């Protein structure tokens, strides 16, 4: 018997099931912003996350844009030479050599084999610097800490090391367009000697704290698995390429000095 | 439907606990445990009409020893003609009941 | 008596350090002290929106569990008893319970975290 | 007064009902029902069973804990009605309030209540006992004895618990 | 009786009232359920205690078992039915009223 | 059986020791002879008081003094 | 060196030291220069009013020995 | 270690009870005397207090039978100060 | 008479506290950042001095700014400073925080953060040494000894 | 004399805590190759004073958009609940004697977390909801083995009074015989103190402050000694429990110094975890406590409810 109350009521479906009417369901959008010990610096991610399973990742950057680019355009190459060091400023000088090379590429003249020599061996020292630090910070990122400030003081050791062949800690400007600035000072191959001698227990000894423990095994297993296609394609170059397993390197197939 | 299935087999699942002067750990008696078995033993085998009609007696004297009704009433009409004496002023109260007497034991 | 004595010195010496930490300083509240802290941004969006949790199926089971111990607790003084044989069993039943429980749910992915 | 303790906690324990019943917000319901279950441990730990006591408010306070847990994910909205939020959780909060200290007036003035049992007015100290209870805890030793009498409850318990969870499993399953 | 009687009977009436007038909220409903059970409680271990029933001891523990086990079953079929609709209010199971 | 075994304790020797407890503990108290001894332990300890019985006139096994010789005795709680 | 530690260390060895050795002297004194009673069940607490029945001054720890009686 | 430790303890807890249940008489007879003593007070102090209030009678048992029953708490303790009926009733449980 | 020699003490034995306890937020932006947290290695450990490293805005003293403050990050370093609790302090690290630095004339770039904070004490160097950096810590610390705030109170 | 007993235990163990902040300061300055606060005074011995003078002369800052009752109780909370979790501890007489001292543990640690997960939600914040979430987690993963390892333990005492701990193992040490269950007891008190490798509430990396993200000075000191005076007297129940030490009626203070000594190496070792490890997931600690632990716990307390059967060594429980 319909009635006015009885109107809206309509009969139920022949297999008793509703659409899921299927609402929104309200992702919690944090913001790992720049004021973060997690995130380097300056690094604005727009997080969407379903309570804390990521769903999506927007990292806004620009929060260093300097706009070195542009000065460079304003200034002549010896002032433009120092601009290469604030860009990494944990492998300053193997981008002065990019800039050597690239200006010396340009100019039709190469370096005498003494700066070519003394290039390679401090960017072999530049690269133990980036190495350290990138491998402590991901430490102090996932908790232990211990190795940051173990390590730290070789890096003061190599700190000293640029500041003895070029006076100063970090922004040497000492790799040049036609070679270096300056000759080593004497007395400075043999305290590199002592130092590479100690650096293999130095070494040693982060491995032994960090690559057996099972709590650093669990952060690391299979976390943020990259195939190799999608690393040739996504532009990843380096140590991406070699951990995916293919077998790329520049010093090995298109070598410099 | 009382399927009463405990008899016929022989076994008991709820039969120790169901009443307050049953089998205790090492013998702990109630507090009413005579007067239930008073009740219990009036009350057996006679049906609940001959129950209520013939230990009615048993069963509120039970009952008192369980709620304790009649002994906070007649407490609370001492306590309160004791309190009207006391605020009038006919009574004082024995030096026993006042916090020193040199105690028995 | 002593315990309530014990709590509610406690209790204000511990309402005491607040008490004396809102009102000795200087004070400087403005409105952009006390907006909430978003790694120096602004939220997108309030902080009482659904925050969806994943291990529901374990908190459950951990009142289910929490009520399995609280049931297993009297055993020390149930290992005081004359009818060992009998206490023993049943101890042992209900532990063995618990654990057939426990197994049946990690054998149905049940401990595992949804999505 | 010191005698009327259990009265006293009587009192906080009503109140935390009506402060949860009058049903704010789960999180203040859930701070109301700690303390319920805290004062009701008190109560029954002076009338002696300390044991019953502890298990009640450790059962709860993990209950309770798992449940703010829920309604911080499920149970939650742009702006609780914590408490005064709201004109008729006020009024009932207030209306609760008032009934309970209306009947705690009525009963230590006239020392006798009828609401639909008949209370007494004096506190509860006088139905106690004064015999010793020896070498044992009575309490105790009754949870103790759930072992050896009690076969036939621990198997229905235990029963209950296994397909609980398979309950609870084959619940949240969504086809 | 005890006037202790009296507040817990009383504070069982509360929640009674508070479970039987839904404020859209079915988990503050669940919470008045745990309310009434731990007056339940409350109110037989009192009596169980006071008249020395030892043998009874054993059983508020039991009872407290089964409440926490409805409890359990309660959460869960609030998570099913916060995972059909947006939310967890009363008035969403109205589709049975055709 | 003794490969799956390899195989379970060379994964998850855990629930292998936990296997191994548990039933040690299951299967022990049926074949040890200790047992009898804790129950006799349990069964003698004192907790209530031990009534003594109207002496009608025939009862030759029930002591008259704590130190008659009738009775049950505890040398062997002494030895064990 | 190492050992510049073992300042602090052994303050916090004294500070918990402080309150352990106070209950100990509190106990000792407050009960007529014996240990404190512990009574865990309803017997010794009967016990404990039964001394402090047959004590005379409403304590306990004033303990009357066979001297007492005739 | 823990086994023959264990079985020690549980010869000198015997040993213990042992010794409660000799004293057991003296203690029993003591508490029999003193409970009707202070119900003996009370009632002689009842007497005094109930003269004017008619349909009274002293002495008065609620119960039908002539059984001896356990006395109540209250029918102690009712006429005496609160410093005893704290120290009685929820004196061992309050006691530390 | 008494009352100046009370407030002098109090004044004494707050500037103490506040100038042995200064914890400082973990806040960088650039090449400054990596000489500040060398300047927390063990070579030189400024945790000695109880300046221990805090990273909420709310439970930190002192502000380093280490880096080059851009047009996108002006917002976010003026909410930081506002939402950290009074007293506060702040230390200008390297020439990009100064006065620009090497990007004075760019953009993108605000000359200097004293534009959008006020600045106690201003350390100098591209990057400044860990050791001219702790000279700046310790030079604000000198100047919180020299603070009379009780003593400008009663003399109000 | 009872309020001048109170005083004399709840005012040094304050002032520990002060001290246990410095020498945590210390010994995680010198494992990693650096000195601990040397400069304030002789070998830093005012830096916990100079700390606490700082912490309390700061702004209160209670958020606008927070709720302020919940957000002042909080911290209240956890302070009392740390103060009243130390008054049953035997040393060698505790405060209070207590029939069932072990459950009235579990039932405050039950307790303590909500001081949390209410200053947590009441600050109105998205990283303080994720460190409440985080503590409820934690809580669930914990509870259940840390009282199913404390009930077999106990099995062998005969009773939950912790008095009767210092005679029960005044032969041999307690942790002879339950080894697993000392180390397992270990990690789950390590779980429940929020100390590394289980933190993951107040995260610095993850998030940046945890639930105190907003607390401002004063009121996270309250959070800051409640945890310190947490993991001392967990420490000092771990003592009670594994590593008895010899009773004397009549010299109580040996008693006192083995037991200070005993429970300071404990906390040195406790130290030595934090600065050794790195920080679990909050779901990967949920899949150690339930696929690690309770299965073994389960076994060793069906071996731990058979063998007093099978060795007839039932311990008495008088
Ligand atoms: C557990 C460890 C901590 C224990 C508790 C704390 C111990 C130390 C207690 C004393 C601390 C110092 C005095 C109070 C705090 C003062 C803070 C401050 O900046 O005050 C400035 C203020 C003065 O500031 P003002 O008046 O110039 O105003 C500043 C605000 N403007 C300019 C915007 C108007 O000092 C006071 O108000 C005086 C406080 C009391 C001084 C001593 C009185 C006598 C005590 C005996
Ligand atoms: C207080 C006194 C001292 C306490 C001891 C501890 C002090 C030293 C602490 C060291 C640092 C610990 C830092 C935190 C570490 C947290 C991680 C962790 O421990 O995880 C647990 C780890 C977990 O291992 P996992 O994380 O590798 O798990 C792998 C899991 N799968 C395979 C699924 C990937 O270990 C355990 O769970 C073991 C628990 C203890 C087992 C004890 C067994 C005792 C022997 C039994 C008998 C054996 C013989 C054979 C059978 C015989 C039968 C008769
Ligand atoms: C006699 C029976 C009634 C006893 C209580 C009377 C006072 C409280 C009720 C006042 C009338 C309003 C009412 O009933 O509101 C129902 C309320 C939910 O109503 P809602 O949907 O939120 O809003 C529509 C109303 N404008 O739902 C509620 O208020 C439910 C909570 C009630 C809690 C009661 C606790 C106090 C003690 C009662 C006696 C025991
Ligand atoms: C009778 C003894 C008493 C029994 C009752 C008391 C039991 C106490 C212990 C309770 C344990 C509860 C949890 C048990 C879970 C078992 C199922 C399971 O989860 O197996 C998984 C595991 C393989 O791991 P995986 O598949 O990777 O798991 C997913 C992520 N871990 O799978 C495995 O590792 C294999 C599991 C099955 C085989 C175990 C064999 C153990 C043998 C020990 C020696 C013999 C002991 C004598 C008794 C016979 C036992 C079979
Ligand atoms: C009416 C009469 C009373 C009037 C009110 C005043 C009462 C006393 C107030 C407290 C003491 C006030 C004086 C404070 C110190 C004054 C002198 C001073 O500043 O000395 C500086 C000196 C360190 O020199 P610095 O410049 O740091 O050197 C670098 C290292 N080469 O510093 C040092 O060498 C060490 C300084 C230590 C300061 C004292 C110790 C700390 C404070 C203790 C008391 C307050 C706290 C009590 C407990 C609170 C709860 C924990
Ligand atoms: C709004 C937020 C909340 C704000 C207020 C917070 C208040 C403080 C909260 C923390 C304390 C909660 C305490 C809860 C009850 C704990 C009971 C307890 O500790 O019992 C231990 C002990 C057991 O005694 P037993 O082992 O039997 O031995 C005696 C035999 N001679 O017992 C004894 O030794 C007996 C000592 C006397 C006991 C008296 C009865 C208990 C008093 C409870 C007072 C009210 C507590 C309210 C807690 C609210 C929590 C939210
Ligand atoms: S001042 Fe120099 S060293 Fe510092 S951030 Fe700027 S460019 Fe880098």
């Amino acid at each position: 018997y319909p009635t006015k109350e009885t109107a809206h009521w309509k009969p139920p479906p022949w297999n008793d099931v509703d659409p899921p009417k299927d609402t929104l369901v309200s992702n919690l959008t944090l913001n790992f912003g720049p004021q973060h010990p997690a995130a380097h610096g300056v690094l604005r991610l727009v997080m969407e996350l379903s309570g804390e399973m990521v769903r999506k990742c927007d990292p806004h950057i620009g929060l260093l844009h300097r706009g070195t680019e542009k000065l460079i355009e304003y200034k002549t190459y010896l002032q433009a030479l120092p601009y290469f060091d604030r860009l990494d400023y944990v492998s300053m000088m193997c981008n002065e050599q990019a800039y050597s090379l690239a200006v010396e590429k340009l100019l039709n003249i190469q370096p005498p084999p003494r700066a070519q020599w003394i290039r390679v061996l401090f960017g072999e020292i530049t690269r133990l610097l980036n190495h350290i630090m990138a491998v402590t910070t991901h430490a102090l990122d996932i908790g232990a800490m211990t190795p940051f400030f173990w390590m730290f003081e070789e890096r003061e050791k190599m700190f000293e090391f640029y500041e003895r062949v070029s006076g100063a800690r970090m922004h040497a400007a000492y790799v040049r367009p036609g070679g270096v600035h300056q000759d080593l000072p004497l007395g400075l191959m043999d305290d590199i000697y002592e130092f590479s001698k100690n650096f293999s227990l130095r070494i040693d000894e982060l491995e032994e704290m960090l690559t057996n423990n099972r709590i650093w095994r669990n952060r690391t297993v299979d976390i943020g698995v990259v195939t190799a296609e999608d690393a040739l394609n996504y532009g990843f170059s380096g140590v991406m390429l070699r951990g995916s397993g293919i077998q790329w390197d520049l010093r090995k197939t298109q070598p410099y000095d | 439907p009382f399927f009463d299935v405990q008899k016929k087999l022989g076994v008991d699942l709820d039969h120790w606990m169901t009443i307050q002067s049953a089998e205790q750990p090492h013998r702990i008696p109630a507090r009413c445990h005579a007067f239930e078995k008073e009740w219990i033993e009036c009350a057996h085998g006679i049906g609940s009409i001959r129950a209520e009609k013939e230990c009615k007696i048993e069963f509120e004297d039970f009952r008192e020893c369980l709620l304790r009704q009649k002994t906070m009433k007649r407490l609370n009409a001492i306590k309160r003609q004791r309190d009207k004496l006391i605020k009038e002023g006919k009574y004082t109260p024995p030096p026993h009941h006042s916090g020193q007497e040199d105690l028995r034991p | 008596m002593n315990l309530m004595i014990t709590l509610l010195t406690n209790f204000t010496l511990a309402t005491l350090l607040v008490t004396i930490a809102f009102w000795l300083p200087q004070l400087n509240v403005y409105s952009e002290k006390t907006s909430p802290y978003e790694c120096g941004f602004d939220p997108m969006g309030s902080a009482r929106l659904p925050f969806s949790m994943k291990f529901f199926l374990v908190a459950i089971t951990f009142l289910l569990f929490d009520l399995e111990i609280a049931l297993l607790l009297p055993l020390p003084w149930a290992s005081q008893t004359t009818n060992l044989n009998t206490m023993l069993t049943m101890a042992l039943l209900l532990i063995f319970l618990l654990a057939v429980s426990l197994a049946y749910e990690w054998t149905q992915k049940g401990l595992e975290w949804t999505e | 007064m010191m005698t009327y303790i259990v009265f006293i906690l009587s009192i906080i324990f009503v109140m935390g009902f009506v402060g949860f019943s009058s049903k704010p917000s789960p999180i203040y319901g859930g701070l109301g029902l700690i303390v319920s279950g805290g004062v009701g441990c008190g109560i029954v730990l002076n009338f002696g069973g300390s044991f019953l006591g502890l298990m009640v408010f450790l059962i709860y306070l993990g209950g309770m804990m798992v449940v703010f847990g829920y309604t911080t994910a499920m149970a939650t909205e742009q702006y609780p009605e914590v408490w005064v939020s709201n004109k008729v959780v006020l009024g009932t909060f207030i209306t609760g309030l008032l009934m309970e200290f209306l009947m705690v007036y009525y009963v230590l003035k006239d020392k006798e209540v009828e609401i639909v049992f008949k209370f007494n007015g004096m506190g509860d100290w006088v139905i106690y006992d004064t015999g010793d209870s020896g070498f044992f805890s009575e309490e105790a030793m009754g949870i103790a004895a759930l072992y050896s009498y009690g076969t036939w409850l621990v198997i229905v318990t235990g029963w209950s618990l296994l397909i609980g969870v398979v309950v609870i499993m084959e619940i949240t399953r969504g086809n | 009786m005890s006037l202790v009687y009296m507040n817990i009977m009383m504070a069982f009436t509360v929640s009674l009232t508070g479970l039987l007038m839904y404020r859209s909220h079915l988990m503050s409903s669940l919470l008045c359920l745990e309310g009434m059970m731990l007056s339940l409680f409350i109110l037989a271990t009192l009596m169980i205690l006071n008249s020395h029933f030892t043998l009874a001891s054993m059983m508020p523990i039991i009872l407290l078992v089964f409440a926490a086990c409805e409890a359990a079953l309660g959460l869960s079929l609030l998570v099913m039915v916060s995972n059909t609709y947006g939310t967890d209010y009363v008035q969403n199971l109205n589709l049975l009223q055709c | 059986v003794a490969a799956f075994l390899k195989n379970v304790w060379a994964k998850e020797p855990v629930l292998v020791a936990s296997f191994a407890i548990a039933g040690l503990a299951v299967i022990l108290p049926t074949l040890s002879p200790y047992t009898k001894y804790s129950l006799m332990i349990n069964r003698a300890t004192p907790y209530n008081y031990p009534v003594p019985l109207r002496d009608d006139g025939n009862m030759p096994d029930v002591p008259s003094h704590p130190q008659d010789p009738q009775g049950p005795s505890l040398e062997w709680l002494k030895r064990l | 060196m190492w050992f510049e530690v073992l300042p602090g260390i052994a303050v916090m060895g004294v500070c918990l030291f402080i309150p352990g050795m106070a209950t100990a002297r509190i106990h000792r004194f407050s009960n007529g220069g014996r240990e404190k009673r512990v009574a865990h069940y309803s017997y010794q607490w009967y016990l404990m009013e039964r001394d402090r029945r047959v004590s005379g001054v409403n304590r306990y720890y004033v303990s009357k020995g066979l001297e007492n009686i005739d | 270690s823990m086994m023959r430790w264990n079985r020690e303890r549980r010869r000198l807890q015997i040993e213990d009870f042992e010794a409660r249940i000799a004293l057991m008489p003296l203690l029993q007879a003591e508490k029999d005397r003193r409970v009707l003593q202070m119900l003996r007070e009370n009632l002689e102090e009842e007497a005094t207090i109930m003269k004017d209030v008619p349909g009274w009678k002293v002495g008065e048992s609620v119960f039908h039978t002539t059984r001896w029953v356990t006395p109540m708490m209250g029918e102690l303790y009712g006429l005496r100060t609160g410093e005893e009926i704290l120290s009685s009733t929820y004196g061992f449980i309050w006691y530390t | 008479s008494r009352g100046e020699y009370v407030v002098a003490k109090l004044d004494d034995l707050i500037n103490w506290a506040r100038r042995s306890s200064l914890w400082p937020m973990t806040f960088g932006l650039a090449c400054c950042a990596v000489e500040m947290m060398h300047m927390a290695a063990p070579r030189y450990d400024m945790d000695r001095f109880g300046v221990v490293f805090r990273a909420s805005p709310r439970q930190s003293d002192v502000m380093i700014v280490a880096g080059t403050l851009t047009n996108k990050m002006a917002p976010a370093l003026r909410k930081v400073y506002d939402q950290m609790p009074e007293p506060r302090y702040v230390v200008s690290m390297g020439s990009c925080a100064n006065g620009g630095g090497y990007y004075h004339y760019s953009y993108s770039v605000v000359r200097g953060c004293d534009r959008i904070v006020p600045v106690d004490i201003y350390v100098p160097g591209c990057p400044p040494t860990a050791e001219a950096l702790l000279y700046g810590i310790l030079q604000l610390q000198k100047k919180i000894k020299r603070e009379k705030r009780l003593r400008i109170w009663y003399r109000r | 004399m009872f309020m001048i007993n109170v005083l004399t235990l709840i005012i040094p163990i304050l002032l520990a805590v002060a001290f246990l902040t410095l020498v945590e300061r210390k010994v995680l300055g010198y494992m990693q190759f650096r000195k601990g606060p040397n400069v304030v005074g002789p070998y830093g011995l005012l830096q916990p004073i100079a700390d606490a003078i700082k912490l309390f002369i700061k702004e209160p800052l209670r958020p606008a958009t927070s709720s302020i009752s919940m957000f002042i109780l909080a911290p209240i909370l956890a302070l009392t609940l740390a103060l009243t979790m130390w008054i049953p501890l035997p040393m060698p007489y505790p405060l209070i004697n207590m029939n069932l001292g072990v459950l009235f543990m579990l039932a405050m640690s039950s307790l303590a977390v909500y001081s949390i997960l209410w200053s947590g939600w009441a600050s109105n914040s998205k990283y303080a909801l994720i460190g409440a979430l985080r503590a409820v987690a934690q809580t669930i993963s914990y509870e259940v083995t840390l009282a199913i390892i404390l009930l077999s333990v106990l099995l062998m005492n005969g009773s939950f009074t912790l008095s009767t701990l210092i005679i029960t193992q005044e032969q041999v040490w307690l942790i002879f015989p339950a080894w697993p269950l000392a180390m397992m007891w270990f990690i789950s008190t390590l779980a429940e103190t929020n100390r590394a490798p289980f933190d993951l509430t107040e995260g610095e990396s993850e998030l940046v402050s945890g639930f105190n993200v907003e607390y401002a000075a004063g009121p996270f000191a309250l959070f800051f000694m409640a945890e310190y005076a947490n993991i001392i007297m967990m420490n000092i129940f771990t003592t009670t429990l594994f590593l008895g030490a010899f009773h004397n009626p009549y010299m109580p203070e040996l008693y006192t110094i083995n037991f200070t000594i005993k429970s300071l190496l404990l906390s040195i070792t406790f130290l030595w975890i934090r600065a050794s490890y790195p920080r679990f997931r909050y779901d990967q600690l949920m899949h150690l406590l339930w696929k690690n632990f309770l299965p073994l716990t389960l076994a060793l307390c069906m071996w731990h409810v058979s063998l007093p059967i099978l060795l007839s060594s039932i311990p008495p429980q008088t």
